[PDB]
């Protein structure tokens, strides 16, 4: 079942009449975080009690359902649980999962379940999903058991109802295959809990603040695109902006103690107003691609283009908090046009504390949430938690917390996945290898960095076009990487990958066929020792000694997707 | 302190009559407590004004299956947070079966 | 006693609310009758019962009429003015950082407010350190009257009364000691 | 009396039995009352379908508020008794012989003899078993309260005069007047009978 | 019947 309307009726109230005990089952990453923060909220207003578990793997709700048969239970599971089917998963008989989640297609089986499953959609996603009809996919198959002249005519009929059903198999196959031709990101799921409140009128400038942190971590993390989330900034947004303005100044310019949200025009550097805007500069992908500065000549080109833009060397290389406002605006309007974007974002200010961004708290949230992989589910889950609500708040403490946050791991992310592009253009790490490039390196620079989806997905798509920029007809392949990991995982690669810069999109989606592509090579036999846990189908674990069998099985796919 | 008993490490310090003092003194009180209202009072709860209803707590060990006093089950395991009365669960705070999240 | 029992006793005074939720019945509490609640209506409940209230959002605050900004600057002035301490209302300054606490969105004028308040009870703090300092150098009596103290401000002065006692056994020394 | 006179007299016992140093007489009717409101208050609610609502949290929140109160008050009692249980006997029989009410319930008098029996059986044991015949006494400290001093306001109107020590000359005594809004730094002996009678708040 | 903390407070009367 799938729910479009109506939320309030259908979701809420049958939490709250309380015959069943409530768990949350949440997928470790920023905007389940937020999502989280909000639906908490929800609950302790009307004194329901919970609980909360914290996955990062099938096989973790696959023990959680496990132990749980003789339970009776309403679970919510937030961000994960969409893309595979449930009841395989030994759901407990008496209990219900709701499932609230951004991962696209839908599996069939979960959307054709009786009713012990509900899938909570975007408004009008129906018209555009465009799910098979039931009988095209699903059938009574239990029905085919069934005088001499009778005996004939039952051989005839049972010879034409089994020519009949081998026809209709062959459509439901073909059905099939096209459904589960791609992957994709639909909306971030805190817009849909901010949309609730709304109605139920327990809606603040926290629960604003924390919709719009989890909305920009989608746009950081490239899940979505430029287009899709300005259309959601103009769309569901904007009717809530005007509320929490500091429309106080109108009262004699009076700072009130309260938390003010305003939105507008922002540059896309990174961490400029945190750092220096040289070093801001030089770890760009935009910079780094228009400058060529993993050559020889970089530094020269970026002194002459500084020259051209009219700002001087000294203004670059000194922090930015230290410029006087006025010289602060002339410089953000200069590169704001040299950039061409149309980026906007939401702001946050608390008294006469200091400015923030949602991008900013975006990037500190999913990096303290990822990283590092030796420390504890729960413990990085915490930290996360307590970094979220250090942004709201003006003190002392806190405020240092934060910005320790921003100037040691943050710069240091960037730093590392500009160094990786580098070495692999500079070494000529990148090959062909018929329908599709590989990179492979003999060490990973840091290896606590390399299982974070941020650090892959953003290191992937810099250093794809980092390497087809500088020759040209290179942009009608994928691009395939591989690092090592050493240690209590020695003998271990990571494995992901990233589109042909050449596709063209239908519409705003960006749709992806690479995890269906590794999904596709692990079916093949004699089998390889390839291990498939993470909610992301495009990243797998593989040994390093079926390096080779998988780079001939991924040849065969790519192809036969060819032929 | 914490829940009503000795540790082992205390125990191993004492001489006999000590601790049947301490057993005695346990038992008195305990026969104390019975005789007030009708179903006796815990007099380690309520230990500092009351802030609020409910509180936010991590669970350090895996302690099972727990009922509240409205009937409902929780099911306590270790590293996961839950959000429950304080009345009821003020007891396994003292024993060091939860711990408070702020 | 502590300032947590100040806050707790603090807590019992009544105040002034604006519904938004409705209720047909009063409620019963053993404390005394408080209902029924209409939405946009003012009606008077307990403190502890107020900030329940706006933590859920049920409702809005009405501030004291003593936090108005010419009110505390008449406060201000007396205070200023007298030898002794002055009068003020009853749990002023639990009252006050209790609001300040948890809703601080309903007072208006806040942070002038907020100022008032703290130049209060610094002035009023030096003139119960200079008091017990006159206090502690007598050895002629042992009483003194300390008309209009709070309570928060008796809790937090308590190392007096210990050395009052300490000083009592040397002067009960030396009557014994005097020859006859 | 309704139960809203007996919460609010139950306050006012509650901060005096916190700030005098000694033991006043016994107010475990009080507290008998308000536990059998809780109890009453717990089944009525019990009896209800529908919870996730208002009412119910507000009743719960009060609850909390009043078995805070009565809890706290036992426990300082409690504490008190332990301090030197043979002179809480002893006074609460020179109050009885007095004709004055009473200093201890049936069930606290209970736990003082309980008690001083218990202490005796460890001191017994360890040391004066071993003792010469003349020194097998038990030692009972005497009291200890004698120059304690409180912040005590005053609130009835007729309260008169009060006598303090002197200690310009301590043959004598120096005489109060209680004027009906004062605050004082005062001897507790002075206002004793004042704080059982109610006149004086203690801060 | 709608509860009241008085009616218990009678009943108490009554029984002590």
């Amino acid at each position: 079942m799938i729910i479009e309307d109506n939320f309030r009726q259908e979701f809420y109230n049958k939490i709250k009449k309380g015959d069943k005990s409530v768990v949350l089952i949440v997928s470790v990453d920023t905007d389940a975080l937020c999502t989280t923060m909000i639906l908490t909220h929800l609950l302790r207003c009307d004194d329901i009690p919970f609980s909360i578990l914290a996955v990062e793997g099938w096989s973790s709700v696959e023990k959680i359902f496990a132990d749980s048969q003789e339970q009776k239970c309403h679970y919510i599971l937030i961000n994960c649980g969409a893309t595979r089917s449930l009841t395989r998963l030994q759901i407990p008989p008496a209990s219900i999962a709701f499932v609230i989640d951004s991962h696209r297609p839908f599996h069939i089986e979960n959307v054709y379940e009786n009713g012990q499953i509900h899938l909570l959609a975007n408004p009008s996603e129906m018209s555009e999903l465009q799910i098979p009809d039931l009988e095209s996919v699903i059938r009574e198959d239990s029905d085919d058991e069934e005088s001499y002249e009778q005996r004939m005519e039952k051989i005839r009929r049972k010879a034409i109802k089994r020519e009949e059903m081998q026809i209709w198999e062959r459509q439901r196959r073909t059905i099939l295959w096209r459904y589960y031709e791609s992957t994709w990101f639909s909306s971030p799921s805190c817009v849909t809990l901010l949309e609730m409140a709304a109605e139920m009128n327990r809606v603040s400038a926290e629960t604003m603040w924390f919709t719009a942190v989890g909305l920009n971590s989608a746009m950081a993390d490239k899940l979505i695109s430029i287009e899709m989330y300005t259309q959601i900034c103009v769309d569901r947004m904007r009717p809530f902006v005007h509320r929490f303005m500091p429309k106080n100044i109108v009262n004699q310019g009076k700072v009130d103690d309260l938390l003010h949200i305003t939105f507008g025009r922002e540059l896309p550097l990174a961490l400029y107003s945190h750092w220096d805007l040289f070093s801001a500069m030089m770890v760009s992908e935009y910079f780094s691609i228009k400058t060529k500065n993993w050559t020889q000549k970089g530094d020269v080109n970026i002194r002459h283009l500084l020259a051209q833009l009219g700002i001087t060397l000294h203004e670059t290389k000194q922090k930015f908090e230290a410029l006087p406002t006025e010289q602060r605006n002339l410089v953000v309007d200069v590169l704001e046009k040299e950039m061409d974007s149309s980026f906007a974002t939401f702001f946050g200010t608390l008294g006469y504390c200091g400015k923030l961004s949602a991008c900013d708290v975006a990037r500190a949230v999913t990096l303290r949430l990822e990283m590092p992989k030796s420390e504890t589910i729960m413990n990085r889950f915490r930290s996360g938690q307590s970094i979220l609500r250090s942004s709201i708040t003006g003190e002392r403490q806190d405020r240092l917390n934060l910005n320790n946050t921003f100037t040691s791991i943050c710069q240091r992310t960037l730093q590392v996945s500009w160094k990786t592009v580098a070495a692999a253009i500079n070494q000529s790490e990148i090959i062909p290898n018929g329908p599709y490039y590989l990179f492979s390196c003999s060490r990973s620079i840091d290896e606590d960095m390399v299982d974070s989806r941020h650090f892959l997905y953003n290191t992937a798509g810099f250093m794809i076009r980092a390497f087809a920029s500088m020759k040209k007809g290179r942009t009608t392949k994928p691009l395939i990487a591989m690092f090592p990991l050493t240690g209590e995982s020695a003998g271990w690669l990571v494995v992901t990958g990233v589109m042909p810069i050449a596709t063209i999109y239908e519409d705003s989606l960006l749709k992806t066929c690479i995890g269906r592509a590794f999904e596709r090579v692990k079916k093949m036999t004699p089998p390889l020792r390839i291990v498939d846990d993470y909610f992301n189908s495009d990243i797998i674990r593989l040994k390093s000694e079926d390096r080779t069998r998988f780079i001939d099985f991924l040849q065969t796919v790519f192809e036969g997707t060819s032929n | 302190k914490y829940g009503g008993a000795l540790p082992a490490s205390v125990r191993n310090a004492l001489c006999d009559a000590e601790i049947q003092f301490f057993n005695e003194y346990s038992s008195t009180l305990a026969r104390f407590q019975s005789n007030l209202g009708e179903g006796g009072v815990n007099l380690l709860l309520h230990s500092a004004p009351p802030k609020s209803l409910f509180v936010q707590v991590r669970a350090l060990e895996d302690y099972g299956e727990f009922e509240t006093s409205d009937g409902t089950q929780v099911q306590l395991s270790k590293d996961s947070l839950h959000s429950l009365p304080r009345q009821d669960c003020e007891m396994l705070i003292r024993q060091g079966v939860l711990e408070l999240v702020h | 006693m502590n300032a947590e029992r100040c806050e707790f006793i603090a807590g019992n005074s009544l105040i002034e609310v604006i519904p938004s939720i409705s209720d047909d019945r009063p409620i019963h509490l053993i404390s005394g009758d408080i209902g029924p609640f209409e939405a946009g209506v003012p009606c008077r409940i307990p403190v502890w019962t107020a900030i329940l209230m706006k933590r859920k959002h049920n409702c809005k605050v009405v501030a004291p009429q003593w936090m108005d900004v010419d009110e505390l600057k008449k406060i201000l002035t007396s205070e200023t003015e007298s030898q002794g301490l002055a009068k003020l209302p009853d749990h002023f300054f639990e009252i006050s950082h209790m609001l300040v606490r948890d809703a601080r969105e309903d007072i208006f004028e806040v942070e002038a407010v907020k100022s008032l308040v703290q130049d209060i009870y610094d002035r009023r703090d030096a003139k119960l350190r200079s008091s017990a300092i006159e206090f502690l150098r007598q050895n002629q009596t042992c009483h003194a009257q300390l008309d209009n103290v709070q309570l928060i401000e008796a809790s937090s002065a308590r190392a007096t009364l210990e050395a009052c006692r300490q000083m009592g056994a040397v002067v009960r020394n030396k009557h014994e000691s005097t020859p006859l | 009396t309704t139960p809203e006179e007996v919460l609010r007299k139950m306050t006012a016992t509650w901060q005096n039995e916190l700030c005098a140093p000694c033991l006043l007489p016994t107010q475990m009717e009080l507290v008998e009352i308000l536990l059998d409101q809780i109890q009453g208050m717990e089944e009525n609610i019990g009896k209800q379908t529908d919870k996730m609502q208002l009412r119910i949290s507000v009743h719960r929140v009060e609850l909390q508020r009043i078995g805070f109160i009565t809890s706290d008050y036992v426990r300082c009692r409690l504490q008190k008794i332990e301090s030197n249980p043979h002179d809480a006997i002893d006074q609460h029989k020179k109050r009885k012989e007095e004709g004055k009410s009473d200093l201890l319930s049936e069930s606290e008098m209970k736990f003082a003899e309980e008690y001083a029996l218990a202490e005796s059986n460890l001191f017994q044991k360890t040391v004066l078993e071993f003792m010469p015949a003349a020194l097998k006494k038990m030692p009972v400290p005497r009291g200890d309260h004698d120059d304690v001093m409180v912040y005590a306001k005053v609130t009835s109107d007729d309260v008169g005069n009060v006598a303090i020590p002197d200690w310009q000359d301590l043959n004598g005594e120096v005489i109060l007047e209680m004027e009906p809004e004062s605050c004082h730094l005062i001897p507790f002996e002075s206002v004793h009978q004042l704080v059982e009678d109610g006149n004086i708040q203690l801060m | 019947e709608h509860y009241n903390p008085r009616n218990r407070l009678k009943t108490q009367i009554k029984r002590r």
